[PDB]
DNA sequence: ACAGATCCCCGGGTACCGAGCTCGAATTCG
DNA sequence: CGAATTCGAGCTCGGTACCCGGGGATC
């Protein structure tokens, strides 16, 4: 019936349940772009941008056609089409179907729940089931290129760097590695070094050689990193540009990312 | 010379010459901003075409219309001037106090000069022969009189006796004096009380006063304990009820009325107000004879203001009390009210005045009179010239636009302050007389601003338009395109002193503005006639026009009620200490239970709704069991020699169990007063059948206009603290009320629920089944309504057998005089709350009842958005369909499950209201609120409020200050940052409150308005009615109802600017839509 | 020196508790 | 030795109840 019905069947279900999890209560003002690739996830949070992709793979099938739409999350203002997913929310979920049966402009988006009921049974609960409607004309700037050097900052480290990082604009923090690999977050306050390579403090990345040092003066880094409790796993790094992007990626089952600006420098 | 002199400026030779300094070009431009003062010696003077004539000299012939027979006693009629007269009509009664020794070279008869002999009362009746001469009739021996039992002036004094007390008891503090025996009368007279049927007939004092006294003796001075009766009596309503037939606005004629004695006219020089014949008659000399219906040429007179500012600011409102805001030029039409003629368009200017050619020639194409223009060099000298018109020419009416505000007001004020000129004498008699303006705005109770003088009939047109529409913003320009259907240029005042600093050329077009405004209210006059609509009140009521303009609703009643108690041995107790002593025990004060509304059964309902009315109810339940206070017994002793049922009611109404008596064994007032202004109803609902559909409308606005006079019988009565406050007939008023809409919908339910019991009782049904199943189920009520959805049957007929149906429900229920009557059968009904409800009549009109949409504040825009929903609902088609298919399910189950498809209508006309509020091409006059002052500011509690805000905005700019009750227009401005230090000078997600500002000043600086409120204040209205289909509950149609407008998104612009420079790419509307994909596409590789 | 009534719904502006929020200064736990 | 949980204190802001005040409906 719906040309694009998507569907999370239980097993991948709780493979994304598990990898929304985390982020309570962040992306829930998300803007869900999806488009034939599978679905992204946007949103500011503390004045900074933050992206959660959900690649075909993640969920039971995907299947799409026309026009990318985009689903402003907030569904009647105060419930949010991914609060499905809050990991305690409906607790024991089996399949969800989202589906839009629209056409091009005016698309409309259907979340379908299904509860269980423990005999291998379940109630499709047609009491909470959303109906969101396509924003018509939405501008998202969302990353594009190939980062330069990306390294893999691991669980422990990437609170280090976070504390390393300072409160307020006074005081701005310096990402500079030189040569050799040495990836130093300096500051006023305090150092943190590391060894980057292609013995816990072998920070794993790949081609790394290419020398930076840059400069991050939005105070907001710690926070919404923080914010979203990542277990770290890449710094993404794009020099080339100006004003360059740190964005940082976390590498449990989830892959939400956060893109700092940063002031001019290499 | 005079006897009573004259107070009015007969000659002059100093004033204060005011004059601004740019009527004289023979100063540079260094001497043009200011204003002249300073005395003179020269008597005052007028320019017309270029002839001097001063001003206060009456004689060869002047620029104004003289009617008038003296000035400053120098008899100017031709001579042998002897009219005789014996039919008058009299308009206006007035009671002043003359004297013996103040009327001695009068030479007048022994009988009126016996009269008054300490002092008296003097009754001047004041009017027009019919052939065209002024007359005052002063009729003497009317003596106002209050009464008091006799035991307790026997207790607490401890005839003669009597008066001999109370006339040196009045003595300290003395403001009388020389008070004797010949000041007061006593005589024992026996009467009973009004209140109660068990209160037996006593013994009481009757004290004549003397004159205007009676008001100290029932002042707490003279007795507190001893209870005066009847002591607010005036010495008018004591010449109007006593006197059989008497009214006070009818034709009289003058009868040799007993011992042949004769009415004695006065000599010309003995005239206590200036008209043209005067005549000395008695109480009795007067007939009031009938079958003469006629209104004897009284000239109206209808002027307006306009006045300009000066010193240190032009754009500054002016002010009174400043000797340099100074009024330039004031219209002056003077009207026929007889024949609804207009002559004489004179205007008065300061300093040379033109008139544009096109002015001229569309008033000569319009047959009006050409306009007279007035040069007057000085201020004073101007003012001084109106009220020599207002007091030669002697308008009988006078009419204005806001005259009891601005005008009057300000031209008095600038008299009695700035120029010290008394207007005691400029009213109608020329000596001793009333000219005051009463404003609310004197942190007090009343509702009215109130002008009075000695003998004319101020009819505002802003009262009286502001009780017959209901309109938003009530200035002229607006109310003239509502109600005329025509377009007025307005002037707004901000540009006057740039048309009158130009030479004569601009001065003409500002009288081009002053007399084509003064003639739109001349318009609005003859098309309203107020006149005769008030006369009809002032003749039924015995009040004089001037207290049935401005003397709210208790009097009227109260007079009727005391013409009926004083023929039936009946006295009505005066309770004084009213409330500023309050109620004597030693958020608003719901003195009882007063209606019943019945549950809404919320919904659209397409099956007709036949709505039964009763008719007039609580006038009909005074009257159908007899409730007044002199039938009231509210214990049951006095009740017992008579059987329950046939002679009495019984009924808790607040527990007390008041008894109330039938009408065979005693008769009430309120029930005989009532059926006199029925019948007054009842002729102006005659009339409705067989008039224009324009001239329907007025007597449509009559009659609701004597509804309210009838049902203020029961008004009157339920007050607390006023003139006759009995709070048992109230409540048992709303009693019988509640009780018998309760009884109607258990006979309606219970007898024809099942529809063999339709027809066996109407057999006429047997053909008006529609083909559904059937139920006849009140879902409504109101204070007498009740909404019968009968489902199951065809609309056609409803409305032919509902009469029947309201006919059967009647007689069958309730007694004769009660009327059940099927008025309405509604088809599409939507119930959306109490008070509130929209329906189609069957076959045409919508009944739009109170919704946000029916009231005076909510912005034009947003009404003609929800009044196009509304139609998108009951009119069109597939939308009706829809809305009833939104029953089938619960609220909560249309926010899964789409629309049903055919709303897709309703909804274009919110996304298109939606893209019509952003366009920068708005116009502000379309978005302004307006909500009224009234009250005073200051004594608000809450006084952060919108209008409120808006108000010291105004005042505080030198603006104009709209007066208590005047809607103030406000628009609300854009949050910014100009919008927050503002508020900050004058002390952050600010108050609707303190982001009002005037639309006035919302133009001429280019302020943004919200487009979150005024969208958000749109869905509330459209939410508001529409919850109705959807559950009833806000939150869901709220929810659905914004689901319609399309919600878009972009980044906050620099910060793209930003984030494009970092090079990134902007996916969808900012680019088109083959950028959106393909890089999105890219985008997700780098975060992958 | 003045003077019909009550009932009723919304909207704006307060002033709470509170349920849900992260966000820490001890932690129990590896 | 380690730095990985917590039940405490700060948050919002929903959403209650409140008043008021505007301005209808009904007599
Ligand atoms: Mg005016
Ligand atoms: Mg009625
Ligand atoms: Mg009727």
């Amino acid at each position: 019936g719906a040309p694009c019905q998507v569907v999370l069947q239980g097993a991948e279900l709780n493979g994304i349940l598990q990898a929304f999890a985390p982020l309570r209560t962040s992306l829930l003002d998300s803007l869900l772009v999806m488009g034939d690739r599978g679905i992204l996830i946007h949103n500011t949070i503390f004045g900074e941008q933050v992206f959660l992709p959900l690649e075909h793979s993640q969920f039971s099938r995907y299947r799409w056609r026309g026009p990318t739409a985009a689903f402003l999350s907030l569904v009647d203002q105060k419930r949010s089409l991914l609060s499905v997913f809050r990991a305690n929310q409906y607790p024991d979920l089996r399949r969800v179907e989202l589906a839009i049966t629209g056409q091009a402009p005016f698309r409309t988006l259907v979340q379908r729940i299904w509860t269980t009921t423990s005999d291998g049974e379940a109630v499709e609960l047609a009491s909470e089931t959303l109906m969101k409607r396509e924003l018509t004309s939405f501008v998202v700037l969302v990353p594009q290129g190939t980062p330069d050097v990306q390294l893999r900052l691991t669980r422990p480290q990437l609170t280090k760097v976070l504390n390393a990082t300072g409160a307020d604009s006074a005081t701005p923090t310096t990402f500079e590695l030189g040569v050799n690999g040495k990836f130093s977050v300096f500051t006023t306050s305090t150092c943190v070094t590391f060894a980057a390579r292609e013995n816990a403090k072998t920070v794993y990345g790949e081609n790394t050689h290419r020398t930076f040092s840059v400069v991050v003066d939005d105070c907001s880094m710690r926070a919404v990193l923080r914010r979203l409790q990542v277990a770290g796993g890449t710094l993404k790094f794009f020099l080339t540009t100006p004003v360059p992007s740190l964005c940082v990626t976390a590498t449990g089952p989830n892959a939400v990312s956060a893109v700092f600006l940063l002031k001019p420098q290499k | 010379g005079p006897t009573q002199r004259h107070t009015y400026y007969s000659e002059c030779d100093e004033f204060r010459f005011i004059a601004p300094r740019v009527l004289d070009e023979d100063a540079p431009p260094e001497k043009r901003a200011g204003v002249h003062d300073g005395h003179l010696k020269r008597a005052p003077k007028v320019y017309c075409g270029g002839d001097e004539r001063d001003v206060l000299r009456v004689g060869s012939g002047g620029f104004w219309p003289r009617r008038s027979r003296l000035w400053g006693g120098v008899d100017h009629a031709p001579a042998g001037f002897n009219p005789t007269v014996t039919v008058f009509h009299v308009y206006d009664i007035l009671e002043n106090v003359e004297h013996a020794y103040g009327m001695r070279a009068a030479q007048f008869h022994a009988r009126f000069m016996d009269a008054i002999t300490p002092t008296g009362t003097v009754i001047t009746l004041l009017g027009l022969t019919p052939e065209g001469h002024r007359v005052a009739v002063h009729v003497y021996g009317t003596r106002q009189y209050f009464y008091m039992n006799k035991e307790e002036v026997d207790r607490h004094l401890q005839d003669l006796c009597e008066r001999m007390a109370a006339a040196l008891r009045e003595s300290p503090g003395a403001s009388f004096r020389g008070i004797s025996a010949d000041h007061f009368e006593a005589e024992v007279v026996e009467r009973t009380d009004v209140y109660y049927y068990e209160t037996r007939p006593a013994l009481f004092y009757r004290v004549y006063v003397r004159s205007g006294r009676v008001l100290s003796y029932l002042c707490d001075n003279f007795c507190p304990a001893i209870k005066k009766y009847e002591g607010g009596v005036d010495a008018t309503t004591r010449f109007i009820l006593d006197n059989p037939g008497f009214v006070t606005f009818g034709w009289y004629r003058l009868k040799p009325g007993r011992n042949n004695t004769l009415a004695q006219p006065r000599a010309p020089m003995a005239f206590g107000t200036s008209s043209d014949v005067e005549f000395n008659c008695t109480a009795d000399n007067l007939a009031i004879e009938g079958g003469m219906s006629d209104l004897p040429a009284y000239k109206l007179m209808c002027f307006d203001i306009e006045c300009k500012a000066g010193g240190e600011d032009e754009l500054a409102f002016p002010v009174a009390g400043h000797p340099e805001d100074l009024v330039i030029q004031i219209s002056c039409l003077l009207y026929d009210l007889s024949t609804t003629a207009l002559e004489h368009v004179l205007l008065f200017s300061l300093g040379s005045c033109d008139l544009p050619e096109s002015h001229l020639n569309e008033l000569a194409a319009r047959g009006l009179p050409t306009p007279v223009v007035l040069e007057f060099d000085s201020e004073f000298e101007m003012l001084l010239a109106f009220m020599t018109l207002v007091k030669q020419y002697g308008p009988e009416f006078v009419t204005g636009y806001n005259i009891i505000n601005f005008d009057w007001p300000f031209l008095l004020a600038k008299l009695t302050d700035i120029y010290k000129v008394p207007l005691d004498g400029y009213g109608r008699m020329n000596g001793r007389g009333v000219f005051r303006v009463w404003d609310i705005g004197q942190s007090h109770f009343q509702k009215r601003s109130k002008i009075k003088v000695n003998g004319m009939v101020n009819i505002d047109m802003y009262g009286i338009i502001t009780d017959k529409i209901k309109l938003s913003s009530y200035k002229l320009n607006a109310v003239a395109e509502a109600v005329l259907k025509d377009k007025k240029k307005d002037l707004s005042y901000r540009d006057i002193p740039a048309y009158y600093a130009t030479g004569p050329a601009q001065r003409g077009v500002i009288g081009e503005y002053c007399i084509q405004d003064s003639l739109l209210v001349g318009q609005l006059f003859f098309k309203f006639l107020p006149h005769l609509e008030l006369s009809a009140v002032a003749r039924l009521a015995g009040i004089n026009i001037t207290r049935t303009i401005y003397d709210g609703q208790q009097i009227r009643v109260f007079t009727c009620l005391l013409r009926l108690a004083d023929q039936k041995g009946f006295i009505l107790p005066d309770t004084q200490g009213r409330f500023r002593g309050a109620g004597g025990e030693a958020g608003r004060h719901v003195g009882y239970q007063g209606a019943r509304v019945l549950d809404p059964t919320s919904g659209f309902h397409v099956n007709p709704v036949v709505v039964f009315d009763f008719a007039s109810l609580y006038p009909s339940i005074i009257q159908a069991h007899n409730l007044c206070f002199s039938t009231l017994s509210l214990r049951a002793d006095a009740v017992a020699h008579l059987e329950a049922g046939k002679d009495y009611l019984e009924i808790e109404v607040g527990g007390r169990r008041l008894f109330f008596v039938k009408a065979h064994v005693r008769e009430s007032l309120l029930s005989i007063l009532l059926r006199d202004w029925l019948a007054m109803r009842k002729q102006i609902r005659s009339r409705i059948p067989q008039s224009s559909p324009e001239e329907a409308v007025l007597l449509d606005k009559q009659q609701a206009a004597i509804k309210v006079v009838c049902n203020s019988v029961y008004g009157f009565t339920g007050v607390q603290h006023g003139l006759l406050p009995c709070l048992h007939v109230a409540a048992t008023v709303t009693t019988i009320g509640r009780e018998m809409l309760l009884a109607t919908r258990e006979y309606v339910h219970a007898r024809w629920a099942a529809f063999e019991q339709l027809l066996a009782d109407f057999p006429e049904a047997a053909d008006m089944r529609a083909p559904g199943p059937y139920s006849m189920r009140i879902i409504y009520g109101d204070t007498d309504s009740i909404f019968v959805l009968c489902r199951g049957l065809t609309a056609a007929g409803l409305t032919a057998m509902g009469d029947k149906m309201a006919s059967h429900i009647s007689r069958a229920l309730f007694l004769p005089p009660i009327k059940l009557e099927c008025e309405k059968t509604f088809t599409k009904l939507l119930l959306i709350a109490k008070k509130k409800y929209i329906g189609v009549i069957y076959g045409g009109k919508m009944l739009i009842k109170g919704v946000d949409l029916v009231r005076k504040n909510n912005c034009a825009f947003i009404n003609r958005t929800s009044r196009a929903l509304v139609d998108l609902l009951f009119y069109d088609d597939t939308v009706s369909g829809a809305a009833a298919a939104l029953a089938e399910r619960p609220a909560e189950e249309w926010l899964a499950r789409p629309l049903p498809e055919g709303l897709q209508a309703f909804g274009a006309v919110l996304v298109d209201a939606h893209r019509r509020i952003t366009d920068p091409e708005r116009d502000i006059q379309d978005f302004v609120l307006t909500a009224e002052l009234s009250r005073h500011p200051r004594a608000y509690t809450n006084k952060r409020l919108a209008h409120l805000t808006v108000y010291y905005k105004l005042m505080a700019r030198r603006a104009q200050v709209p007066s208590i009750k005047d809607r103030i227009p406000y628009v609300i401005v854009a949050q910014t940052r100009e919008v927050e230090e503002t508020v900050a000078r004058l002390a952050r997600k600010l108050l609707v409150s303190e982001l009002a500002e005037d639309p006035a000043y919302a133009i001429a600086h280019g302020v943004a308005l919200n487009t979150d409120y005024y969208f958000s204040h749109l869905l509330g209205a459209a939410c508001v009615t529409f919850k109705a289909l959807f559950g009833n509950n806000a939150k869901i149609t709220e929810s659905l109802l914004k689901r319609f407008i399309p919600e878009v998104w972009h980044p906050p612009d620099d910060v793209a600017a930003r984030l494009r420079a970092a090079g990134f790419g902007a996916v969808g509307a900012g680019a088109t839509a083959e950028e959106t994909r393909r890089m999105l596409h890219r985008a997700f590789d780098t975060l992958a």
